[PDB]
């Protein structure tokens, strides 16, 4: 996985743009699992 | 007990001491908790259950 290393902030616009790029690169099956993991991480830090 | 005309004698349902009493005073925090209060969901404790804090009687009629 050649993911870029974000080091500034993840706001609503950034997460929406990041997901769209993941669908194009990895597909909807990979991104569906990424969404499940990011959902837990966001809930766990809130 | 001496009573004046127009003074309370008994309390009915949802009435305590001559006041409207529709609810309960419960300890409450305002924070997100693991998504179980996502949108408008409410996370409660078992104390409200086994303490009968929000227990209500419901009567149906069959004719």
């Amino acid at each position: 996985a050649n993911l870029v290393f974000h080091n500034k902030v993840i706001d609503g616009t950034a997460i929406k743009r990041l997901i769209s790029r993941l669908i194009d690169h990895f597909g909807m099956a990979y991104t569906s699992h990424i969404l499940d993991q990011v959902k837990t991480l966001g809930f766990q830090q809130a | 007990k001496c009573i004046k005309k127009g003074q309370i004698l008994a309390d009915g349902a949802a009435t305590v001491g001559g006041e409207l009493a529709l609810g309960k005073n419960v300890l409450v925090a305002y924070m997100p908790w693991e998504g179980y209060n996502f949108e408008d969901a409410v996370l409660i404790s078992e104390c409200l259950v086994y303490g009968d804090i929000y227990t209500s009687f419901h009567i149906r009629k069959y004719e």
